[PDB]
RNA sequence: UUAGCUAGUAGGUGGGGUAACGGCUCACCUAGGCGACGAUCCCUAGCUGGUCUGAGAGGAUGACCAGCCACACUGGAACUGAGACACGGUCCAGACUCCUACGGGAGGCAGCAGUGGGGAAUAUUGCACAAUGGGCGCAAGCCUGAUGCAGCCAUGCCGCGUGUAUGAAGAAGGCCUUCGGGUUGUAAAGUACUUUCAGCGGGGAGGAAGGGAGUAAAGUUAAUACCUUUGCUCAUUGACGUUACCCGCAGAAGAAGCACCGGCUAACUCCGGCCAGCAGCCCGGUAAUACGGAGGGUGCAAGCGUUAAUCGGAAUUACUGGGCGUAAAGCGCACGCAGGCGGUUUGUUAAGUCAGAUGUGAAAUCCCCGGGCUCAACCUGGGAACUGCAUCUGAUACUGGCAAGCUUGAGUCUCGUAGAGGGGGGUAGAAUUCCAGGUGUAGCGGUGAAAUGCGUAGAGAUCUGGAGGAAUACCGGUGGCGAAGGCGGCCCCCUGGACGAAGACUGACGCUCAGGUGCGAAAGCGUGGGGAGCAAACAGGAUUAGAUACCCUGGUAGUCCACGCCGUAAACGAUGUCGACUUGGAGGUUGUGCCCUUGAGGCGUGGCUUCCGGAGCUAACGCGUUAAGUCGACCGCCUGGGGAGUACGGCCGCAAGGUUAAAACUCAAAUGAAUUGACGGGGGCCCGCACAAGCGGUGGAGCAUGUGGUUUAAUUCGAUAA
RNA sequence: AAUACGUUCCCGGGCCUUGUACACACCGCCGUACACCAUGGGAGUGGGUUGCAAAAGAAGUAGGUAGCUUAACCUUCGGGAGGGCGCUUACCACUUUGUGAUUCAUGACUGGGGUGAAGUCGAACAAGGUAACCGUAGGGCCUGCGGUUGGAUCA
RNA sequence: GAGAAGGCACGCUGAUAUGUAGGUGAGGUCCCUCGCGGAUGGAGCUGAAAUCAGUCGAAGAUACCAGCUGGCUGCAACUGU
């Protein structure tokens, strides 16, 4: 059954990017909206909107540059079968700093460099390169 | 394997079995020559390989090769064996030439230390 | 391939006991406690800081140095003491060794040397308490195999030396040579110079602080004695030791070896028969860079190699960091407990998580900057590090707990649909066989051909009636149903699942699942039936060199039924289950909705299903929305080929056997896909005196000629499409 | 001179396609005498370790004590308290018995396995000449039943 | 298989308890649809087994009474005749 909706969101983004989809839709969630915010403010997706009240539907507008995928790689790091938590001195850097690592710190969901500047660690949600 | 399957049963490191088990982690072992004879090689090769059977001090009875050209080895000869197989199936040890019963190969001038030959003084 | 263990056992009350809590012990009472997070049992093992390796994570390891523990011939016990159940104490028992006047005694090197033994292997029966430390003492001092040193060993690390400069037509000899020469090779000889280290002789620190005897000052005291502290003076304190270091002498004089040279791997020539031999993994059958020797060269160098052992390379146990369609690997299928994971919102907690601080993380070691040994090894100052644990204070995003929700996952209800889904009973027709009879006559049957076999006692053929069992032609179809195995005439009775339409309902009730349980083709087993056809075994006839086979004639078990067992299949999609996402085309089957329904119509929308194919993936073949694509959860499984799914042990079975499941040993391969050929007692097409149609021969005779064989002194040598 | 209808068969060749475990390439691999090595079973045989039920009871410690003895303390000088030895009980080591468990070595004989230029007799790979293989059963590999394609050819 | 094998305890006296647990059950009391009744009640009687302590003997199942045990194997299944 559906036991990891965040990995499902990442997989939907990856499959819509590989299929040259204009936008991807999925059931919404607070954590999904936070991760979509982190992706949009970093420039990996164009925009996102949440429609519906009793069954919210999250819709991400995918991004392309030269007819090519803006999101080259997106992986789930911390997963239900194995949780990955990191301290602020061992936060990972993707693509030697060119990529981002979505980290869930006690001050919300943010990137790895934002969590480093804030002096925080937490759960490594995903890698986006 | 799933992380849970490894938690329940971890990885089992493959154990390596020795190729010279009669030495018992010793560089050399002493033994008495039970029977000295010759053997024919295997397939491609064709010769009469000089070999001997030796009961070691730890009770092991093994067949050991006698390198070099010519040897004066009879039964009840107490020799020193070392690892090193002969590619002669079954033989897995070499006899140290120049070790307390096996005289060095006479008329050696090159690679003498491998056959226990004293340096010829000018 | 050890699943149950435990009777002082678990707890309680009370007495005792200990320095101290305590089943530590006793009496009684309660009936517990440990265990799948591995109790119990078995094998191995001192633990740590650390060491080796590794980029790291890890793997291996625990010698020296330091901390902890245990032991002191073996077993037991206590005594003294602050501390022991005591290496150089006590008592007892045992084994052993020794003294004895035979009555009794004595001893414990796993302290330092040392001996015998074992082993491949590990050293002196040395000097001094001079320094540090220890015991005793007011002190002097005595004791100290701790310790400081020395002896032996290339065992390791580090440093230095075995000379330096010049030196040719390039001497001799050696090796090679196309015989020109080349190389060894400035290498040598010769000449000039030098003397580190070793050898002989002469100087010479530092490790030395103290302690002693004197006086002087201060304190104490009634005292200018004695004592304590503090200055100064004098004579001394070194095992190492002939020290380190320095100076002088003489003379190249005393000092280079080991391995390798086919590829991996730096380094090539000559000479002597698959033998001798080499080999870490892939040479030698008469011009071997692979054997052995020589010349030359290469690499290390007071060392060099071989062996043994650990890690690396090995991503080859893959946490970092692997796989399971065909290379090893998806349980035959399903239900399901423990376990793992879990949609979405709010509040709360702060367990995981994160942040800060405190304590700790012994010293040494590792690393960084310096210092001292002439440098280095080594020693050492300071720092960093010790990635860990605990506590305290906060954060609340995520995971978890708690409380309340929500409907989209999961189920319930309503109405229908399709179906070889299952169990029970009945019945129908075609056909085979058999029994009886009629007609009828010489064959039938079978085969490549035959024969065995049946038949003149009337077969086979045909017609009529009857009996019995088994399976259900056509429909029928890369069609349907079922978790899988499987399910096929028609009818009735009982019964499970799936799907669709529109709603209502519950509100995470879910997914997966070790062990467990259930179902599980065929064959096989047990009991009782049944038995037409077919047909293991079996018999005969053929074929054949043989034919325990294929072929033929029969034929028992079995196949069939009821009830049990078996639990295995190429149980296959060689593809575990569940969920999400990702271009298409043509069909099949089964619902449902819309439209003058034009039509057996068109357009949507579900379920299952077949073929092709795009991106992607793959070693390739191929898979491709029913993935072998992109992901998530859980489970099973794999770690080279044999030995071997075997042996032993356990469980199961009536048995056959099933299941779990190694080891020694042995090889450098085993394997998958695809490629070029070759071949086929595979296919298609086509040629040739290839066959067919003919004519003339050869093989028989005599002779000519060549060969083989034999003979010989030789019957010269070669040719075997000879 | 004869004869040739024709390509069904023998041989050799050419082209294409298919299968292959062949590649000094079809004149190309399996299972039942000899030698060696490791190993299972095996009447037993000898050891190690260990469980249970007992017997035993040195020294020591502790409880009890009428026998012997006894400096400190008390006393009425008679003794007393206390102590010690001896005896005894409890615990307990060695040791002894009986019966099991497990491990090692061993054993007449026996079952397979592996290895070894060169021995004897004759299934797979092509449609391998009866397609192969899987489970099962019966008989110096074949046959029956079921299953798979990891079978070739199909005017 | 098995009573496998093997082992331990065993007399007497006292105490627990002037004789216990248990068995039996009077009087009494109560009820009764009344009798050879029911309930309660416990007097009296009887009485193991065990534990602890003591004690005698060379010996406590003391006499009579009352399995020998184990291992390998042939044959027959067995009780029977």
């Amino acid at each position: 059954s559906m036991q990891d909706p965040i990995a499902d969101m990442l997989t939907r983004i990856r499959n819509g990017q590989a299929a040259n989809k204009a936008a991807v839709t999925m059931p919404s969630s607070k954590l999904k909206v936070a991760i979509a915010n982190v992706l949009k403010e970093e420039g990996f997706i164009e925009d996102f909107k949440v429609e519906g009240d009793t069954k919210p539907e999250l819709e991400l507008t995918l991004k392309y540059f030269q007819g090519k995928a803006v999101v080259e790689s997106i992986q789930r790091v911390s997963r239900p079968g194995l949780r990955i938590y990191k301290r602020k001195d061992e936060l990972p850097k993707v693509m030697a700093g060119l990529g981002i690592a979505v980290v869930s710190t006690s001050k919300g969901v943010m990137t790895d460099r934002a969590a480093r500047q804030a002096g925080l660690g937490g759960e490594i949600i995903c890698y986006v390169a | 394997a799933t992380v849970n399957q490894l938690v329940r049963k971890p990885r089992a490191r493959k154990v390596a079995k020795s190729n010279v088990p009669a030495l018992e982690a010793c560089p050399q072992k002493r033994g008495v020559c039970t029977r000295v004879y010759t053997t024919t090689p295997k397939k491609p090769n064709s010769a009469l390989r000089k070999v001997c059977r030796v009961r070691l001090t730890n009770g092991f009875e093994v067949t050991s090769y006698i390198g070099g050209e010519g040897h004066n080895l009879q039964e009840h000869s107490v020799i020193l064996i070392r690892g090193g197989r002969v590619k002669l199936p079954g033989v897995r040890y070499h006899t140290v030439r120049g070790a307390l019963d096996c005289s060095g190969v006479k008329d050696r001038k090159q690679a003498r230390s491998k056959y226990g030959v004293k340096r010829p003084k000018a």
